[PDB]
């Protein structure tokens, strides 16, 4: 049931998502080895994912969130990069989208930094980097990332390294 | 999945050495996102 629509670079939502993806791209301590080596992207599309029945199943347990929170869902635009976004937009998140080995334990990952998700576009660490080079710092190879709408309720702080 | 903490929805991982570094977060249920825009791009050779 998901359907795709284009974005027109001249609409004003094109533009705000392609400033959050390149206003949030840093420096990586890995010196991109994991994503490549880059200070902005070329962005060659952008669509809107439209999936009733997966826009219902967030809304429902958004609404469960909000209800144990004060009325507040804590909902953020976030990054998530993967090599199943193709698999996402069509069936949802759920347990097989899980980074079992992630620093927070087994759960579904997503980022502020763009090009933190970026990382994670060809597998993690960067995987063996585009199927048709085997390059992490592919600069002909098209990639995806997804710009998500995640509830975080009560979330849990934790600083570290 | 794992679960979440004990009375919380998710959590937040904070840089606390990179200072440039933004947060990163984790949801245990599939549910907590919506795959809002696909953007397809290409990283860009620095000059
Ligand atoms: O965008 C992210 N994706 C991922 C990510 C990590 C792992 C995976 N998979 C997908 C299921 C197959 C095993 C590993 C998919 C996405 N991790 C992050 C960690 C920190 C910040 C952002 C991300
Ligand atoms: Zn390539």
């Amino acid at each position: 049931g998901t359907i795709l629509i284009d974005l027109s670079p001249d609409d004003k939502e094109f533009q705000s998502v392609e400033e959050e993806m390149q206003s949030t791209v840093r420096e990586h301590r890995d010196g991109g080895h994991a994503g490549g080596i880059f200070n902005r992207y070329n962005i060659l599309k952008i669509q809107k994912v439209c999936n009733k029945k997966l826009w219902e199943r967030y809304t429902h347990r958004r609404k469960e969130v909000s209800e144990e929170n004060h009325n507040h869902a804590n909902e953020r635009m976030l990054f998530h990069g993967s090599p199943f976004v193709n698999a996402i937009i069509h069936k949802g998140f759920d347990e097989r989208h899980a980074y079992i080995g992630g620093m927070f334990g087994a759960g579904i990952y997503f980022a502020e930094n763009s090009s933190k998700s970026n990382q994670y576009v060809y597998g993690i660490g960067g995987g063996t980097g585009c199927p048709v080079h085997k390059d992490r710092s592919c600069y002909i190879c098209h990639r995806q990332l997804l710009f998500c709408r995640v509830t975080l309720g009560k979330s849990f702080l934790q600083f570290s390294a | 999945m794992a679960h979440s903490p004990p009375g919380h929805h998710s959590v937040t991982g904070r840089p606390s050495v990179n200072g440039l570094a933004l947060a990163e977060y984790v949801i245990y249920r599939g549910e907590q996102a919506y795959p809002e825009y696909l953007i397809t791009y290409q990283i860009m050779r620095p000059e």
